[PDB]
Protein backbone atom coordinates (compact mmCIF):
# COMPACT_ATOMS: atom_id res chain seq x y z
CA UNK A 1 0.00 0.00 0.00
CA UNK A 2 2.89 2.34 -0.46
CA UNK A 3 0.99 4.23 -3.53
CA UNK A 4 3.57 7.09 -4.31
CA UNK A 5 6.40 4.43 -4.53
CA UNK A 6 4.64 2.46 -6.74
CA UNK A 7 3.32 5.04 -8.85
CA UNK A 8 7.03 6.02 -9.29
CA UNK A 9 7.98 2.62 -10.09
CA UNK A 10 4.92 2.09 -12.97
CA UNK A 11 5.77 5.16 -14.08
CA UNK A 12 9.22 4.39 -14.74
CA UNK A 13 8.14 0.78 -15.85
CA UNK A 14 6.08 3.10 -18.53
CA UNK A 15 3.10 0.99 -17.20
CA UNK A 16 0.80 3.73 -17.61
CA UNK A 17 -2.29 1.60 -16.93
CA UNK A 18 -1.40 0.23 -13.55
CA UNK A 19 -0.27 3.93 -12.85
CA UNK A 20 -3.86 5.23 -13.77
CA UNK A 21 -5.66 2.56 -11.90
CA UNK A 22 -3.37 3.05 -8.78
CA UNK A 23 -3.66 6.82 -9.14
CA UNK A 24 -7.60 6.69 -9.61
CA UNK A 25 -8.20 4.39 -6.19
CA UNK A 26 -6.32 6.76 -4.27
CA UNK A 27 -7.25 10.04 -5.35
CA UNK A 28 -3.81 11.18 -6.78
CA UNK A 29 -5.46 13.58 -9.54
CA UNK A 30 -2.79 15.68 -10.50
CA UNK A 31 -0.70 12.61 -11.26
CA UNK A 32 -3.35 10.52 -12.55
CA UNK A 33 -3.57 13.80 -15.39
CA UNK A 34 0.42 13.57 -16.01
CA UNK A 35 0.37 9.70 -16.69
CA UNK A 36 -2.97 9.93 -18.88
CA UNK A 37 -1.14 12.54 -21.12
CA UNK A 38 1.92 10.21 -21.42
CA UNK A 39 -0.65 7.06 -22.16
CA UNK A 40 -2.85 5.66 -24.80
CA UNK A 41 -6.18 7.47 -26.15
CA UNK A 42 -8.18 5.09 -24.30
CA UNK A 43 -6.44 5.70 -21.06
CA UNK A 44 -6.89 9.09 -21.67
CA UNK A 45 -10.79 8.27 -22.19
CA UNK A 46 -11.14 6.39 -18.80
CA UNK A 47 -9.26 9.25 -17.23
CA UNK A 48 -11.60 12.07 -18.42
CA UNK A 49 -14.67 9.46 -17.33
CA UNK A 50 -13.50 9.45 -13.84
CA UNK A 51 -13.01 13.22 -13.46
CA UNK A 52 -16.74 13.23 -14.98
CA UNK A 53 -17.62 10.91 -12.20
CA UNK A 54 -15.73 13.31 -9.49
CA UNK A 55 -17.16 16.69 -11.11
CA UNK A 56 -14.69 18.80 -10.06
CA UNK A 57 -11.93 18.91 -12.20
CA UNK A 58 -14.23 19.08 -15.40
CA UNK A 59 -12.00 20.91 -17.48
CA UNK A 60 -9.09 17.75 -17.15
CA UNK A 61 -11.91 15.75 -18.65
CA UNK A 62 -12.37 18.47 -21.39
CA UNK A 63 -8.67 18.47 -22.29
CA UNK A 64 -8.31 14.43 -22.18
CA UNK A 65 -11.31 13.96 -24.21
CA UNK A 66 -9.59 16.32 -26.79
CA UNK A 67 -5.92 15.06 -26.79
CA UNK A 68 -7.59 11.26 -27.27
CA UNK A 69 -10.02 13.01 -30.23
CA UNK A 70 -13.11 12.17 -29.08
CA UNK A 71 -13.91 15.57 -30.41
CA UNK A 72 -18.24 15.33 -29.63
CA UNK A 73 -17.83 14.68 -26.06
CA UNK A 74 -15.26 16.96 -25.24
CA UNK A 75 -17.69 19.62 -27.10
CA UNK A 76 -20.99 18.42 -25.02
CA UNK A 77 -18.59 18.79 -22.01
CA UNK A 78 -17.15 21.83 -22.63
CA UNK A 79 -20.49 22.91 -23.38
CA UNK A 80 -22.27 21.88 -20.45
CA UNK A 81 -19.03 23.63 -18.68
CA UNK A 82 -19.18 26.66 -20.24
CA UNK A 83 -15.62 26.58 -21.46
CA UNK A 84 -15.06 28.95 -24.15
CA UNK A 85 -10.81 28.76 -24.50
CA UNK A 86 -10.94 24.89 -24.53
CA UNK A 87 -14.01 25.29 -27.36
CA UNK A 88 -11.60 27.49 -29.51
CA UNK A 89 -9.60 25.24 -29.06
CA UNK A 90 -11.03 21.88 -29.92
CA UNK A 91 -12.91 24.03 -32.93
CA UNK A 92 -9.04 24.80 -34.28
CA UNK A 93 -8.88 20.95 -34.81
CA UNK A 94 -11.87 20.24 -36.26
CA UNK A 95 -10.66 19.48 -40.16
CA UNK A 96 -13.67 18.23 -43.08
CA UNK A 97 -13.19 14.66 -41.91
CA UNK A 98 -15.23 15.72 -38.64
CA UNK A 99 -19.03 15.59 -38.51
CA UNK A 100 -21.15 17.94 -40.20
CA UNK A 101 -23.37 18.26 -37.19
CA UNK A 102 -20.48 19.26 -34.89
CA UNK A 103 -19.41 21.97 -37.55
CA UNK A 104 -22.50 23.66 -37.46
CA UNK A 105 -22.98 23.45 -33.78
CA UNK A 106 -19.54 25.00 -33.82
CA UNK A 107 -20.40 27.85 -36.36
CA UNK A 108 -23.76 28.81 -34.73
CA UNK A 109 -20.90 29.47 -31.12
CA UNK A 110 -18.87 31.48 -33.46
CA UNK A 111 -21.59 33.36 -34.90
CA UNK A 112 -23.07 34.18 -31.53
CA UNK A 113 -19.67 35.31 -30.37
CA UNK A 114 -18.79 37.41 -33.26
CA UNK A 115 -16.02 35.51 -35.47
CA UNK A 116 -17.96 35.10 -38.11
CA UNK A 117 -14.32 34.33 -40.22
CA UNK A 118 -13.75 30.94 -38.12
CA UNK A 119 -17.74 30.40 -38.41
CA UNK A 120 -17.53 30.40 -42.36
CA UNK A 121 -14.22 27.66 -42.52
CA UNK A 122 -16.56 25.64 -40.22
CA UNK A 123 -19.79 26.26 -42.70
CA UNK A 124 -17.67 25.75 -45.04
CA UNK A 125 -15.95 22.22 -43.76
CA UNK B 1 26.71 5.56 -81.19
CA UNK B 2 29.41 3.89 -83.79
CA UNK B 3 32.33 4.59 -81.94
CA UNK B 4 32.10 0.85 -79.40
CA UNK B 5 35.40 0.83 -77.91
CA UNK B 6 35.52 4.33 -76.73
CA UNK B 7 31.46 4.07 -75.04
CA UNK B 8 32.19 0.22 -73.58
CA UNK B 9 35.47 1.89 -72.25
CA UNK B 10 33.22 4.55 -70.71
CA UNK B 11 30.33 2.60 -69.04
CA UNK B 12 32.93 0.01 -67.61
CA UNK B 13 34.52 2.88 -66.31
CA UNK B 14 31.36 4.10 -64.55
CA UNK B 15 30.91 0.66 -63.49
CA UNK B 16 34.40 0.39 -61.83
CA UNK B 17 33.88 4.30 -60.35
CA UNK B 18 30.85 2.80 -58.83
CA UNK B 19 28.61 4.62 -61.23
CA UNK B 20 25.85 2.08 -62.33
CA UNK B 21 22.66 4.20 -63.05
CA UNK B 22 24.92 6.20 -66.23
CA UNK B 23 26.90 2.98 -66.77
CA UNK B 24 22.69 1.23 -67.12
CA UNK B 25 22.10 4.69 -69.56
CA UNK B 26 24.81 3.83 -71.52
CA UNK B 27 24.28 0.07 -71.62
CA UNK B 28 20.61 0.64 -72.58
CA UNK B 29 22.26 3.05 -75.25
CA UNK B 30 23.40 0.01 -76.39
CA UNK B 31 20.46 -2.15 -76.35
CA UNK B 32 22.22 -4.82 -73.40
CA UNK B 33 19.81 -5.75 -71.27
CA UNK B 34 22.37 -9.06 -69.91
CA UNK B 35 24.77 -6.39 -68.79
CA UNK B 36 22.37 -4.38 -67.06
CA UNK B 37 20.63 -7.10 -64.99
CA UNK B 38 24.88 -8.38 -63.75
CA UNK B 39 25.44 -4.87 -63.40
CA UNK B 40 22.64 -4.12 -60.80
CA UNK B 41 23.14 -7.63 -58.64
CA UNK B 42 27.02 -7.11 -58.67
CA UNK B 43 26.38 -3.46 -57.77
CA UNK B 44 23.72 -4.91 -55.35
CA UNK B 45 21.13 -2.86 -56.12
CA UNK B 46 18.17 -5.06 -55.40
CA UNK B 47 15.68 -2.80 -55.30
CA UNK B 48 16.50 -1.88 -59.06
CA UNK B 49 16.75 -5.51 -60.05
CA UNK B 50 13.78 -6.50 -58.79
CA UNK B 51 11.76 -3.60 -60.75
CA UNK B 52 13.86 -5.34 -63.89
CA UNK B 53 12.74 -8.58 -62.57
CA UNK B 54 8.68 -7.34 -62.12
CA UNK B 55 9.13 -5.67 -65.62
CA UNK B 56 10.70 -8.93 -67.34
CA UNK B 57 9.62 -11.87 -65.46
CA UNK B 58 12.41 -14.27 -67.23
CA UNK B 59 15.38 -12.88 -64.84
CA UNK B 60 12.94 -13.64 -61.34
CA UNK B 61 15.02 -16.90 -60.47
CA UNK B 62 18.40 -15.00 -61.30
CA UNK B 63 17.65 -12.16 -58.65
CA UNK B 64 16.06 -14.30 -56.23
CA UNK B 65 17.76 -17.25 -56.15
CA UNK B 66 20.94 -15.69 -54.94
CA UNK B 67 19.37 -13.67 -52.36
CA UNK B 68 17.71 -16.68 -50.81
CA UNK B 69 20.56 -19.00 -50.59
CA UNK B 70 22.41 -15.79 -49.04
CA UNK B 71 19.60 -15.10 -46.36
CA UNK B 72 19.72 -19.06 -45.96
CA UNK B 73 23.91 -19.01 -45.27
CA UNK B 74 23.74 -15.83 -43.17
CA UNK B 75 16.69 -19.99 -42.61
CA UNK B 76 14.33 -17.30 -41.20
CA UNK B 77 15.21 -14.87 -44.32
CA UNK B 78 15.46 -17.86 -46.53
CA UNK B 79 11.60 -18.58 -45.59
CA UNK B 80 10.90 -15.08 -46.59
CA UNK B 81 12.54 -15.39 -50.06
CA UNK B 82 11.09 -18.62 -50.80
CA UNK B 83 7.87 -16.40 -50.21
CA UNK B 84 8.80 -13.64 -52.01
CA UNK B 85 9.89 -15.87 -54.90
CA UNK B 86 5.97 -17.56 -55.03
CA UNK B 87 7.70 -21.35 -54.03
CA UNK B 88 5.22 -21.65 -51.06
CA UNK B 89 5.66 -25.40 -51.35
CA UNK B 90 9.44 -25.75 -50.36
CA UNK B 91 8.95 -22.85 -48.02
CA UNK B 92 6.71 -25.17 -45.67
CA UNK B 93 9.50 -28.08 -46.78
CA UNK B 94 12.27 -26.25 -45.35
CA UNK B 95 10.13 -24.76 -42.03
CA UNK B 96 8.90 -28.66 -41.91
CA UNK B 97 12.31 -30.21 -41.91
CA UNK B 98 13.38 -27.10 -39.30
CA UNK B 99 10.83 -28.03 -36.88
CA UNK B 100 11.69 -31.62 -36.85
CA UNK B 101 15.04 -30.82 -36.21
CA UNK B 102 14.33 -29.05 -33.50
CA UNK B 103 11.78 -31.41 -32.00
CA UNK B 104 14.74 -33.86 -32.67
CA UNK B 105 16.97 -31.91 -30.21
CA UNK B 106 14.50 -31.07 -27.93
CA UNK B 107 13.74 -27.63 -28.40
CA UNK B 108 10.33 -27.91 -27.73
CA UNK B 109 10.24 -23.52 -27.64
CA UNK B 110 11.60 -23.34 -31.03
CA UNK B 111 9.42 -26.28 -32.59
CA UNK B 112 6.63 -24.11 -31.19
CA UNK B 113 7.34 -20.91 -33.07
CA UNK B 114 8.11 -22.71 -35.89
CA UNK B 115 5.28 -24.70 -35.80
CA UNK B 116 3.08 -20.81 -35.54
CA UNK B 117 5.34 -20.12 -38.49
CA UNK B 118 3.97 -22.38 -40.70
CA UNK B 119 0.19 -21.83 -39.82
CA UNK B 120 0.62 -18.27 -40.41
CA UNK B 121 1.76 -19.43 -44.14
CA UNK B 122 -0.90 -21.99 -44.52
CA UNK B 123 -3.50 -19.28 -44.05
CA UNK B 124 -1.39 -16.91 -46.27
CA UNK B 125 -1.13 -19.91 -49.11
CA UNK B 126 -5.10 -20.58 -47.83
CA UNK B 127 -5.91 -17.08 -49.57
CA UNK B 128 -5.90 -19.42 -52.94
CA UNK B 129 -9.65 -20.42 -53.49
CA UNK B 130 -8.44 -24.10 -54.93
CA UNK B 131 -6.14 -24.78 -51.62
CA UNK B 132 -8.31 -23.12 -49.20
CA UNK B 133 -10.24 -26.11 -47.25
CA UNK B 134 -7.04 -28.07 -47.38
CA UNK B 135 -5.12 -25.60 -46.05
CA UNK B 136 -6.99 -24.22 -43.17
CA UNK B 137 -7.17 -27.87 -41.95
CA UNK B 138 -3.56 -27.53 -41.73
CA UNK B 139 -3.57 -24.09 -40.29
CA UNK B 140 -5.70 -25.69 -37.38
CA UNK B 141 -3.71 -29.00 -37.46
CA UNK B 142 -0.43 -26.17 -37.15
CA UNK B 143 -1.96 -23.79 -34.58
CA UNK B 144 -2.17 -26.66 -32.44
CA UNK B 145 0.87 -27.94 -32.76
CA UNK B 146 2.51 -24.91 -32.11
CA UNK B 147 0.32 -24.66 -28.51
CA UNK B 148 0.97 -28.58 -27.44
CA UNK B 149 5.07 -28.11 -27.96
CA UNK B 150 4.48 -24.37 -26.16
CA UNK B 151 2.67 -26.20 -22.84
CA UNK B 152 5.16 -29.62 -23.18
CA UNK B 153 8.47 -27.20 -23.37
CA UNK B 154 7.34 -26.18 -19.45
CA UNK B 155 6.76 -29.97 -18.53
CA UNK B 156 10.11 -31.28 -20.65
CA UNK B 157 12.05 -28.21 -18.48
CA UNK B 158 10.18 -29.35 -14.99
CA UNK B 159 11.23 -33.03 -15.54
CA UNK B 160 14.73 -32.37 -16.79
CA UNK B 161 15.79 -29.84 -14.72
CA UNK B 162 16.10 -30.48 -10.23
CA UNK B 163 13.99 -27.36 -9.96
CA UNK B 164 10.67 -25.60 -10.78
CA UNK B 165 10.34 -22.35 -12.18
CA UNK B 166 6.75 -23.03 -13.24
CA UNK B 167 4.22 -22.26 -10.34
CA UNK B 168 2.58 -25.82 -9.04
CA UNK B 169 -1.05 -24.73 -10.14
CA UNK B 170 0.63 -23.37 -14.02
CA UNK B 171 2.02 -27.11 -14.39
CA UNK B 172 -1.17 -28.47 -13.40
CA UNK B 173 -2.89 -26.11 -15.68
CA UNK B 174 -0.83 -27.29 -18.53
CA UNK B 175 -0.77 -31.25 -17.45
CA UNK B 176 -4.54 -30.95 -18.00
CA UNK B 177 -4.50 -28.90 -20.99
CA UNK B 178 -1.97 -30.94 -23.43
CA UNK B 179 -3.92 -34.42 -21.39
CA UNK B 180 -7.50 -33.07 -22.98
CA UNK B 181 -5.68 -31.74 -26.11
CA UNK B 182 -3.41 -35.08 -27.01
CA UNK B 183 -5.20 -36.82 -30.16
CA UNK B 184 -5.20 -40.92 -30.16
CA UNK B 185 -1.51 -40.28 -32.24
CA UNK B 186 0.93 -38.62 -30.12
CA UNK B 187 2.96 -36.11 -32.39
CA UNK B 188 6.48 -36.88 -31.96
CA UNK B 189 8.98 -35.68 -29.08
CA UNK B 190 5.96 -35.17 -26.96
CA UNK B 191 6.09 -37.81 -23.80
CA UNK B 192 2.09 -38.82 -22.63
CA UNK B 193 4.29 -40.68 -19.49
CA UNK B 194 5.86 -37.26 -18.66
CA UNK B 195 2.90 -35.00 -18.86
CA UNK B 196 0.98 -37.56 -16.44
CA UNK B 197 4.05 -37.92 -14.15
CA UNK B 198 4.12 -33.65 -13.26
CA UNK B 199 0.08 -34.28 -13.31
CA UNK B 200 0.36 -37.01 -10.03
CA UNK B 201 3.71 -34.90 -8.49
CA UNK B 202 1.16 -31.31 -9.03
CA UNK B 203 -1.79 -33.17 -7.85
CA UNK B 204 -0.40 -34.76 -5.12
CA UNK B 205 1.01 -31.25 -3.83
CA UNK B 206 -2.28 -29.13 -4.51
CA UNK B 207 -4.90 -31.92 -2.80
CA UNK B 208 -6.08 -33.57 -6.25
CA UNK B 209 -5.48 -37.16 -4.66
CA UNK B 210 -8.62 -38.96 -6.73
CA UNK B 211 -7.05 -37.23 -10.26
CA UNK B 212 -3.55 -38.36 -8.99
CA UNK B 213 -4.63 -42.00 -8.55
CA UNK B 214 -5.91 -41.71 -12.26
CA UNK B 215 -2.66 -40.39 -13.34
CA UNK B 216 -0.78 -43.27 -11.55
CA UNK B 217 -3.23 -46.28 -13.01
CA UNK B 218 -3.11 -44.33 -16.96
CA UNK B 219 0.96 -44.20 -16.15
CA UNK B 220 0.55 -48.72 -15.27
CA UNK B 221 -0.99 -48.59 -19.21
CA UNK B 222 2.63 -47.04 -20.55
CA UNK B 223 6.16 -48.07 -21.05
CA UNK B 224 8.40 -46.51 -18.10
CA UNK B 225 11.68 -45.00 -18.62
CA UNK B 226 13.95 -46.42 -15.70
CA UNK B 227 14.69 -43.22 -14.22
CA UNK B 228 11.10 -42.51 -13.70
CA UNK B 229 10.18 -45.85 -12.05
CA UNK B 230 11.31 -45.81 -8.64
CA UNK B 231 9.58 -42.37 -8.01
CA UNK B 232 6.44 -43.20 -10.39
CA UNK B 233 6.46 -46.63 -7.55
CA UNK B 234 6.83 -44.60 -4.55
CA UNK B 235 4.11 -41.88 -5.70
CA UNK B 236 2.03 -44.65 -6.05
CA UNK B 237 2.58 -46.30 -3.05
CA UNK B 238 2.15 -42.57 -1.16
CA UNK B 239 -0.93 -41.39 -2.53
CA UNK B 240 -3.09 -44.64 -1.39
CA UNK B 241 -2.37 -43.40 2.31
CA UNK B 242 -3.83 -40.06 1.37
CA UNK B 243 -7.81 -39.66 1.68
CA UNK B 244 -10.01 -40.05 -1.63
CA UNK B 245 -11.41 -36.61 -2.54
CA UNK B 246 -10.25 -33.65 -4.52
CA UNK B 247 -9.38 -30.17 -3.48
CA UNK B 248 -12.96 -27.29 -4.48
CA UNK B 249 -10.74 -24.87 -5.56
CA UNK B 250 -9.01 -26.69 -8.51
CA UNK B 251 -12.41 -27.80 -10.10
CA UNK B 252 -12.66 -25.62 -13.70
CA UNK B 253 -15.69 -23.65 -13.70
CA UNK B 254 -17.72 -22.82 -16.74
CA UNK B 255 -18.07 -19.11 -16.82
CA UNK B 256 -21.14 -19.65 -19.45
CA UNK B 257 -23.26 -21.80 -17.24
CA UNK B 258 -21.70 -21.75 -14.43
CA UNK B 259 -21.76 -25.56 -14.53
CA UNK B 260 -18.59 -26.95 -12.30
CA UNK B 261 -16.32 -29.39 -14.41
CA UNK B 262 -14.78 -32.75 -13.69
CA UNK B 263 -10.56 -32.31 -13.28
CA UNK B 264 -10.11 -34.51 -16.80
CA UNK B 265 -13.04 -34.51 -19.36
CA UNK B 266 -13.39 -37.09 -22.03
CA UNK B 267 -14.75 -34.49 -24.39
CA UNK B 268 -11.69 -32.47 -25.51
CA UNK B 269 -11.37 -28.63 -23.84
CA UNK B 270 -15.06 -27.92 -23.44
CA UNK B 271 -17.66 -27.37 -20.77
CA UNK B 272 -19.37 -30.78 -20.00
CA UNK B 273 -22.63 -29.11 -19.84
CA UNK B 274 -22.98 -26.16 -22.05
CA UNK B 275 -20.15 -27.59 -24.35
CA UNK B 276 -18.46 -23.93 -24.62
CA UNK B 277 -14.37 -24.12 -25.68
CA UNK B 278 -12.17 -23.28 -22.40
CA UNK B 279 -9.95 -20.67 -23.25
CA UNK B 280 -6.62 -20.54 -21.69
CA UNK B 281 -3.89 -18.38 -20.54
CA UNK B 282 -0.92 -18.71 -22.52
CA UNK B 283 1.37 -18.10 -19.53
CA UNK B 284 -0.21 -20.05 -16.75
CA UNK B 285 -2.87 -21.92 -18.55
CA UNK B 286 -5.82 -20.79 -15.83
CA UNK B 287 -9.47 -20.49 -17.76
CA UNK B 288 -10.30 -17.03 -18.51
CA UNK B 289 -13.55 -16.24 -17.61
CA UNK B 290 -14.17 -14.85 -21.52
CA UNK B 291 -16.99 -16.15 -23.70
CA UNK B 292 -16.84 -16.56 -27.64
CA UNK B 293 -19.48 -14.74 -29.69
CA UNK B 294 -20.59 -14.06 -32.86
CA UNK B 295 -22.01 -10.94 -34.94
CA UNK B 296 -25.66 -11.30 -35.87
CA UNK B 297 -26.08 -11.58 -39.97
CA UNK B 298 -25.75 -7.98 -41.68
CA UNK B 299 -23.51 -6.51 -39.19
CA UNK B 300 -19.67 -6.06 -40.95
CA UNK B 301 -17.05 -6.02 -38.47
CA UNK B 302 -15.83 -2.24 -39.06
CA UNK B 303 -19.70 -1.67 -37.83
CA UNK B 304 -19.11 -3.76 -35.03
CA UNK B 305 -16.15 -1.72 -33.99
CA UNK B 306 -17.91 1.56 -34.22
CA UNK B 307 -20.78 0.24 -31.99
CA UNK B 308 -18.86 -1.11 -29.83
CA UNK B 309 -16.71 2.38 -29.65
CA UNK B 310 -20.07 4.57 -29.59
CA UNK B 311 -20.75 4.12 -25.83
CA UNK B 312 -23.91 5.52 -25.20
CA UNK B 313 -23.81 6.94 -21.33
CA UNK B 314 -23.13 -27.02 -29.17
CA UNK B 315 -25.74 -23.21 -29.55
CA UNK B 316 -23.41 -20.16 -30.36
CA UNK B 317 -24.14 -16.88 -28.52
CA UNK B 318 -25.59 -14.32 -31.02
CA UNK B 319 -25.10 -10.35 -30.79
CA UNK B 320 -27.29 -7.92 -32.16
CA UNK B 321 -26.41 -4.08 -32.46
CA UNK B 322 -28.14 -3.00 -29.48
CA UNK B 323 -26.37 -5.54 -27.21
CA UNK B 324 -22.91 -4.44 -29.17
CA UNK B 325 -24.14 -0.71 -27.97
CA UNK B 326 -24.42 -1.39 -24.49
CA UNK B 327 -20.99 -3.65 -24.23
CA UNK B 328 -18.26 -1.44 -22.97
CA UNK B 329 -14.51 -1.65 -25.54
CA UNK B 330 -12.99 -2.96 -21.96
CA UNK B 331 -14.90 -6.45 -22.14
CA UNK B 332 -14.68 -7.25 -26.00
CA UNK B 333 -11.45 -8.65 -26.95
CA UNK B 334 -11.41 -9.08 -31.04
CA UNK B 335 -8.87 -11.25 -32.99
CA UNK B 336 -7.78 -9.64 -36.35
CA UNK B 337 -7.54 -12.80 -38.54
CA UNK B 338 -5.99 -12.47 -42.16
CA UNK B 339 -9.13 -13.09 -45.11
CA UNK B 340 -10.73 -16.41 -45.48
CA UNK B 341 -10.80 -16.32 -41.29
CA UNK B 342 -13.95 -14.07 -40.02
CA UNK B 343 -12.85 -12.00 -36.83
CA UNK B 344 -13.58 -13.49 -33.32
CA UNK B 345 -15.13 -11.65 -30.69
CA UNK B 346 -14.71 -12.57 -26.86
CA UNK B 347 -16.69 -11.27 -23.92
CA UNK B 348 -14.95 -11.23 -20.24
CA UNK B 349 -17.26 -11.82 -17.94
CA UNK B 350 -15.07 -10.66 -15.08
CA UNK B 351 -14.25 -6.68 -15.90
CA UNK B 352 -11.98 -6.53 -12.05
CA UNK B 353 -9.78 -9.47 -14.04
CA UNK B 354 -7.54 -7.62 -16.71
CA UNK B 355 -6.85 -9.89 -19.83
CA UNK B 356 -4.98 -8.48 -22.58
CA UNK B 357 -4.15 -9.66 -25.89
CA UNK B 358 -0.78 -10.10 -28.09
CA UNK B 359 -1.69 -8.02 -31.17
CA UNK B 360 0.55 -10.48 -33.69
CA UNK B 361 -0.29 -13.85 -32.63
CA UNK B 362 -3.94 -13.38 -30.77
CA UNK B 363 -2.82 -15.36 -27.99
CA UNK B 364 -4.82 -14.15 -24.44
CA UNK B 365 -3.34 -13.49 -21.05
CA UNK B 366 -4.01 -11.91 -17.82
CA UNK B 367 -2.28 -8.60 -18.46
CA UNK B 368 -0.15 -8.44 -15.67
CA UNK B 369 1.45 -11.77 -16.54
CA UNK B 370 1.55 -10.43 -20.49
CA UNK B 371 3.21 -7.51 -19.25
CA UNK B 372 6.02 -8.53 -17.28
CA UNK B 373 6.72 -11.61 -19.50
CA UNK B 374 6.76 -8.60 -22.54
CA UNK B 375 9.04 -6.12 -20.15
CA UNK B 376 11.38 -9.14 -19.47
CA UNK B 377 11.90 -10.65 -22.98
CA UNK B 378 11.52 -7.87 -24.51
CA UNK B 379 8.78 -9.95 -26.96
CA UNK B 380 6.05 -11.53 -27.14
CA UNK B 381 6.69 -14.94 -25.60
CA UNK B 382 4.93 -16.65 -28.49
CA UNK B 383 5.83 -14.96 -31.56
CA UNK B 384 9.31 -13.32 -30.31
CA UNK B 385 8.06 -9.90 -31.80
CA UNK B 386 8.60 -6.49 -29.73
CA UNK B 387 5.91 -4.29 -28.89
CA UNK B 388 6.57 -1.84 -31.86
CA UNK B 389 4.22 -4.16 -33.79
CA UNK B 390 0.85 -4.07 -33.72
CA UNK B 391 0.04 -6.33 -36.91
CA UNK B 392 -1.36 -9.41 -37.16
Amino acid sequence: EEVGQAVHFYTRAQAFKNAIRLCKENGLDDQLMNLALLSSPEDMIEAARYYEEKGVQMDRAVMLYHKAGHFSKALELAFATQQFVALQLIAEDLDETSDPALLARCSDFFIEHSQYERAVELLLA
Amino acid sequence: KAEREPLLLCATYLKKLDSPGYAAETYLKMGDLKSLVQLHVETQRWDEAFALGEKHPEFKDDIYMPYAQWLAENFEEAQKAFHKAGRQREAVQVLEQLTNNAVAESRFNDAAYYYWMLSMQCLDIAQDPAQKDTMLGKFYHFQRLAELYHGYHAIHRHTEDPFSVHRPETLFNISRFLLHSLPKDTPSGISKVKILFTLAKQSKALGAYRLARHAYDKLRGLYIPARFQKSIELGTLTIRAKPFHDSEELVPLCYRCSTNNPLLNNLGNVCINCRQPFIFSASSYDVLHLVEFYLEEGITDEEAISLIDLEVLFVPVVVSRLVLRSMSRRDVLIKRWPPPLRWQYFRSLLPDASITMCPSCFQMFHSEDYELLVLQHGCCPYCRRCKDDPGP
